[PDB]
DNA sequence: TCAGGATGTATATATCTGACACGTGCCTGGAGACTAGGGAGTAATCCCCTTGGCGGTTAAAACGCGGGGGACAGCGCGTACGTGCGTTTAAGCGGTGCTAGAGCTGTCTACGACCAATTGAGCGGCCTCGGCACCGGGATTCTCGA
DNA sequence: TCGAGAATCCCGGTGCCGAGGCCGCTCAATTGGTCGTAGACAGCTCTAGCACCGCTTAAACGCACGTACGCGCTGTCCCCCGCGTTTTAACCGCCAAGGGGATTACTCCCTAGTCTCCAGGCACGTGTCAGATATATACATCCTGA
């Protein structure tokens, strides 16, 4: 049995903003939890945006306004700015 | 061909295709666009990076250069905006900041 | 095995230190039974909530999976356990 | 094809005779007619129009027939009713109850006739608080008067008590102010119960468009209220123009003209008298500033709804009816001479007033309502010309004052504001002269309705009218639609002119020279700023173009120029 | 005379002491014969995982110390420095609890 | 005359008698219209959603102020104060 | 005043002090202090945003430019407090 | 033969059906089991019988034979448990409970 | 465009409860929008139910389940009788 | 403690209407019938994590005992809010005029589901080694009685 | 305003068990192809939403005035804190039994899917009465004085 997690993807992360900082198993599994969670609601906001706007289809747009309804502000702002520009990169090349 | 990953072309560290496969088989809708994985991804992404500066910038101000719950409690709950979304979450071997009501304090 | 009197298992400095550390400075002595029953209330619906999932599943253990599913149920998420 | 309606509505018209209780015969079987007016008429001239009509609608009510009255203006609806009354119920004696409804903005007018043209028949109005209609209807509550004079609303409110009492014959006034069937005002006239006879009085026919042709010959007349959705492909004549003009609208309109020709009832001002002095219409151009001409083409990029109308029309009249505006343009809104100088309206205003105030003639001008009328009381305050103001938020008390001040002919006040909606039916001057119109009739009959308050019977002066537009803007488009529709109504209600006795040649006659005027603006479809051309409108005979010469030392002799910083400014605000 | 320090200044030195760590402030064992005692009233012979019961330590441990902050809240609100049964029933009042 | 705090009590029994809508509709909405042109400009409402706002917005209100009337009788005050509002919505975790 | 309006208070203001007054009574209030009132005003503004800028995204979402009771019912089930009768 | 409806099967005034094909096109699950509808289907019989039952008898109380949203309002709220379920819905035309502190009223 | 709804069903069951007594239809509003809520609340559940223990269909013991956590105390205890009932009768016959 | 008046509140009858109850034509979604296949039930085995017990340590809890400070009652002052009245004033209702966008349809096509082939990114098991717990001593700081 | 002294921070030293990197070994992610279809786009209809004014009147606003209550102050007493002493149950470490979770192999039958047929339910009307409103009349209650 191998049950996978977003362990290794949260190292490579933290490499990146804090390449001299480790972390501790615990707190890896609060961020798996986290990760979980807001994977959750957002795909969650999104199959509501599908169903009352009668597509049976998820898109970008129906994650983007998920993600405009979840994080108030500035982490709403930011966290479009970073998707759509990483759709844009991604459909470029 | 070679096969290059989906996540190494939009230059995302998280994986596009686990997340992709997380939408199809979650029960969410019946179709699963192509933008919804990366674009996903790409916020999870933005998030991660977040807690884990703060939880980095609190335990390089405790002295300690590895990450423990503490400071995941401390590195939110000093944010406004994380505060605001996770305010409904219990971490576990979190604690609570130091506080203490100013009518309190000796005089 | 009937057990019994087990929450006054829950000692008076316990609650105390709980107060000690939400931020009360004195406590009146009346405090204490009071939070017990309130602890009592709370472990209710979080354990029926869980022990629920655990019957519905036909297994005889309660996984933390199932405590995890009934706080999150309950509108409390704890992260961390899964 | 549809003379079933011919031969089958001639039958029904002995079907509302006999059965209820040539067009010219059949219809007006019961015969009459008197030259002489009713005993109790007092304190009036006897003209030969109101004779025709008198007997005329007297042959509608010996007939058991309703009626509407399609006649210009001026042509006395009030003596015709007055005599109306007097006359029957002169003979029959009977006098009542009998109901009468107007709109307030006359209301004790009609007492006004009612109290020097003939005494004898009391009044019950309706107006002010609740007090005294508990003192009118608790005096009257076991119900014996001669007449009711009442108006809207009160039937609206008043309908749980006026309507449990039997009527018979009831007077209601603005036909165009009933329009549509769908408004509560009709359906709760069916609350109301019953009243046998019934008319309706209006200056002009309803809108261009005539879906409601309906709703009119409903509460009109027994015909048509069986089948509702019947006309509307009837309609069709107005919305190869000789041959659509024969098919369409010589073919409907024919029809129509066979159809109605015993109901309606107009005449004009020429045919009575002649003493009118002119056509008294004309028309003005005018030119705008820089600075709000930047507004067109800036606040029309804005593209914050619904503006683009709103805007355009403010602008040339009024930059200072926006808040924001007026703000950054001055801070201390006070009387400034800036305030006639941001457009051309109040340049060529400053231009005429001292022609006005010279010539010692009147002029009555029209506005929109808020600001506008507002702004030009801070004007004529300003030059210090004074002015009566009057308009829908105010009293009766004051209207009725108002109006007995207009009477006195010693007046130094020449100008005056008044609305377009509330007073354009709000007075009946004889001694008026010189109408402006700013607001480009929205509709047409509101213009030509409060158009017609200059020229009266007995008018010893000379009416000029003026519509001021400016160039390069919406409004002279709101123009150039608003005499389309004359056109549109052009084939209904002047093709509703020649009917009054149900003549022959006429008709033609004005389909040929007529159809010249709207040939005319086929060519019409697709400067005054020197003394002489403004002279030319107000002067009407030398002795004025002599006499203005006093004004050419100062105005152009005279011993800065009309038109920033507001520019980019008013972008900036104006942005949101 | 044997040195005593004026009453209130040892509870504050545990407010800072107990609000620096994250240690758990209940016994492992009482804690987990209560909630085998209240699971027994649902369904009988349970096993329970040492995390899970670990888990039931951590929400009722946070959440009994939230409910003593707004407790905390209402009785400096009622200008005393000591909380009382009311300020709690209070607070699980206005929260919607009951 | 009547002694103070008779005409509030029986104003208590009329309006919690009633369904009546508390606040006036043209001011609400104008206050809707004026909140939502700092999100996006040129909105179309329609009327009943007007409704579900004010619906809304007065029993949120109507709640507030029975807690804030808890808060204050357990002051011993019988006049609530910005306090005892701004400490609700402290414990409810709005703020 | 007569000569140009400026009669203006916008719009926050147009919510009254009997208002806000029948609406404590109706929570049991039975008497209020003066300063009340601004604090309502500020409440019922925060309350107002939050839910009108989630219905203005539901709209938005949907690529029109009306605001439906939908949209406001999709608001507040959105932020936890249900409604009936508008439908849902 | 005659197709008789699966909700006069097993006794349900509602729709067997309707709620099957809620649960088919709902993305609720991949698949809908045959038991699901009619279970569900009497479980909101039971609770619109019993709203209904109190709402009946509140609008008897106030002598009105047409049930108001008033009568939904205080038939809720006087029960004890509809209203631990309910206690997150704002009711439309609902008002309040009739209540006054006991302090509140004089002596 | 064909709108349904569960106004006729609430109808129905009103007449069973109290058959003297009417609805008005702004009452029937909230009975529609109340059945849909607490359908939506026991799919949900099902749903999760359904996805903790690896199903992918939803039988009447999920629902059960559901209906156990949601519904508090009697209406749970008679709500799982009066459907034990009906899915009894159902197959039965 | 107890009677009299004025205000609001309840009751009885009449009346009048707009929303509710019932019948109707029709049509699309629900029921019946048939088939394939894959998911769920079921038997069998393995093992690891739970439960139970026992013994030795010791930090922590219980119990008591002074005493100082805070909860609580009482009292008095002043000012702030209820209450009623005259005066404005926009809300409510209506009615007009326009038209923007909601709502539906009809094509038509890019786009995602689905299956076969392939392989490398991630994971379980397995090794280091060092950051952190723990401790012992000293310097420093904050509290309390002179 | 100051020293005695108890608690805490700081620093140096030591031992360890979890963090971090490596290495097979998959099996799910990537690529390549099809195949049907959801929705993108253009077009048409027409409904409700937008602005505005007329007109009435219930509500809001400003103000005068009284007195009810919030708040400050004081005294009392009681009860909870700080500390010492004594007891006990948590804790840790180890050992042992075993049963229930976890997996795999086999099988069958319940439901998705499609085709066929028809009536349960729905928009549209029609009539019609429950109750909302109005008038008249009497009771409940507060406020006053006795
Ligand atoms: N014979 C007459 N002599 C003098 N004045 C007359 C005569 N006939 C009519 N008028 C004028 O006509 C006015 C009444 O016309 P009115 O009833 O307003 O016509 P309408 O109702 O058709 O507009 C009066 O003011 C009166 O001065
Ligand atoms: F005589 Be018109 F009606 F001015
Ligand atoms: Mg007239």
């Amino acid at each position: 049995t191998r049950k996978e997690s977003y362990a290794i993807y949260v190292y490579k992360v933290l490499k990146q903003v804090h390449p001299d900082t480790g972390i501790s198993s615990k707190a890896m599994s609060i961020m798996n939890s986290f990760v979980n969670d807001v994977f959750e609601r957002i795909a969650g906001e999104a199959s509501r945006l599908a169903h009352y706007n009668k597509r049976s289809t998820i898109t970008s747009r129906e994650i983007q306004t998920a993600v405009r309804l979840l994080l108030p502000g500035e982490l709403a702002k930011h966290a479009v700015s970073e998707g759509t520009k990483a759709v844009t990169k991604y459909t470029s090349a | 061909a070679k096969a290059k990953t989906r996540s190494s072309r939009a230059g995302l560290q998280f994986p596009v295709g686990r997340v992709h496969r997380l939408l199809r088989k979650g029960n969410y809708a019946e179709r699963v666009g192509a933008g919804a994985p990366v674009y996903l991804a790409a916020v999870l992404e933005y998030l991660t990076a977040e807690i884990l500066e703060l939880a980095g910038n609190a335990a390089r101000d405790n002295k300690k250069t590895r990450i423990i719950p503490r400071h995941l409690q401390l590195a939110v709950r000093n944010d406004e905006e994380l505060n605001k979304l996770l305010g409904r979450v219990t971490i576990a071997q979190g604690g609570v900041l130091p506080n203490i009501q100013s009518v309190l304090l000796p005089k | 095995k009937v057990l019994r009197d087990n929450i006054q298992g829950i000692t008076k400095p316990a609650i105390r230190r709980l107060a000690r550390r939400g931020g009360v400075k004195r406590i009146s002595g009346l405090i204490y039974e009071e939070t017990r029953g309130v602890l009592k209330v709370f472990l209710e619906n979080v354990i029926r909530d869980a022990v629920t999932y655990t019957e519905h599943a036909k297994r005889k253990t309660v996984t933390a999976m199932d405590v995890v599913y009934a706080l999150k149920r309950q509108g409390r998420t704890l992260y961390g356990f899964g | 094809l549809l003379d079933q309606t011919k031969d089958t509505r001639i039958t029904h018209l002995l079907r509302q005779t006999n059965a209820f209780l040539d067009y010219y015969n059949v219809a007006h079987r019961i015969k009459e007619d008197i030259k002489k007016q009713p005993s109790i008429l007092v304190g009036g001239t006897l003209k030969d129009y109101q004779i025709k009509g008198l007997q005329w609608m007297v042959s509608l009510f010996n007939n058991h027939l309703n009626g509407i009255l399609a006649d210009e203006m001026g042509l006395g609806k009030t003596i015709q009713t007055i005599s109306l009354l007097t006359y029957l119920y002169e003979m029959k004696n009977i006098r009542g109850p009998y109901l009468v409804i107007v709109p307030l903005s006359t209301l004790s007018n009609w007492s006004s006739e009612f109290a020097k043209w003939a005494p004898t028949l009391r009044t019950i109005s309706f107006k002010g608080s609740p007090n005294e209609r508990k003192a009118k209807q608790a005096k009257i509550r076991a119900g014996e008067f001669d007449v009711v004079l009442t108006t809207f609303e009160y039937i609206i409110k008043e309908r749980a008590l006026l309507s449990k009492v039997k009527w018979v014959h009831m007077i209601i006034d603005e036909g165009h102010r009933m329009k549509n069937a769908q408004s509560k005002l009709s359906l709760t006239l069916n609350t109301h119960y019953h009243a046998d006879y019934r008319l309706i009085l209006t200056g002009t026919p309803l809108q261009n468009n005539l879906p409601e042709l309906w709703a009119l010959l409903n509460f009109v007349l027994p015909k048509i209220f069986n089948s509702v959705k019947s006309f509307d492909e009837w309609f069709n004549t107005p919305f190869d123009k000789i041959e659509l003009s024969e098919e369409e609208t010589l073919l409907v309109i024919r029809r129509l003209h066979k159809v109605l020709r015993p109901f309606l009832l107009r005449r004009l001002k020429k045919d009575v008298e002649k003493e009118l002095p002119d056509k008294v219409e004309k028309v003005v151009k005018c030119k705008m500033s820089a600075l709000q001409q930047i507004m067109y083409q800036q606040m029309l990029k804005y593209r914050g709804f619904n503006n683009q109308i709103m805007q355009l029309k403010k602008i040339c009249n009024h930059p200072f009816v926006f808040e924001e505006v007026e703000d950054q343009i001055n801070p201390t809104r006070e009387t400034n001479d800036d305030i006639w100088r941001v457009a051309g309206k109040f340049e060529l205003l400053d231009r005429i007033l001292p022609k006005l105030k010279a010539t010692g003639h009147r002029v009555l001008i029209f506005f929109q309502m808020t600001q506008i009328m507002d702004i030009m009381e801070d004007f004529l305050r300003y030059i210090n010309i004074k002015y009566l103001r009057l308009d829908g938020h105010t009293k009766s008390d004051e209207r009725s004052e108002l109006l007995r001040l207009f009477n006195a002919p010693d007046s130094e006040y020449l100008c005056f504001i008044l609305s377009t909606r509330a007073g354009g039916l709000g007075l009946n001057l004889q001694t008026a002269d010189t109408v402006i119109i700013f607001d480009t009739d929205w509709n047409p009959h509101q213009d030509l309705q409060a158009q017609d308050r200059a020229h009266r019977i007995g008018q010893k002066n000379e009416v000029r009218i003026l519509r001021l537009i400016t160039t390069n803007s919406v409004e002279e488009v709101i123009l150039e639609r608003a005499y389309k529709k004359l056109d549109i109504d052009g084939k209904v209600i002047q093709a509703g002119k020649f009917d009054n006795k149900s003549t022959s040649e006429e008709q033609e006659a004005l389909l040929r020279s007529l159809l010249d005027a709207e040939e005319e603006r086929r060519k019409k479809r697709e400067e005054e700023l020197k003394d002489s051309e403004i002279n030319e409108i107000l002067a009407r005979n030398d002795e004025e173009m002599a006499v203005l010469t006093r004004m050419d030392e100062d105005r152009s002799k005279k011993e800065k120029s009309r038109l920033r910083e507001e520019s980019e400014s008013a972008a900036v605000y104006n942005g949101r | 005379k044997p040195h005593r320090y004026r009453p209130g200044t040892v509870a504050l030195r545990e407010i800072r002491r107990y609000q620096k760590s994250t240690e758990l402030l209940i016994r492992k064992l009482p804690f987990q014969r209560l909630v085998r005692e209240i699971a027994q009233d649902f369904k009988t012979d349970l096993r329970f995982q040492s995390s899970a019961v670990m888990a039931l330590q951590e929400a009722s441990e946070a959440y009994l110390v939230a409910l003593f902050e707004d407790t905390n809240l209402c009785a400096i609100h009622a200008k005393r420095v000591t909380i009382m049964p009311k300020d709690i029933q209070l607070a699980r009042r206005i929260r919607g609890e009951r």
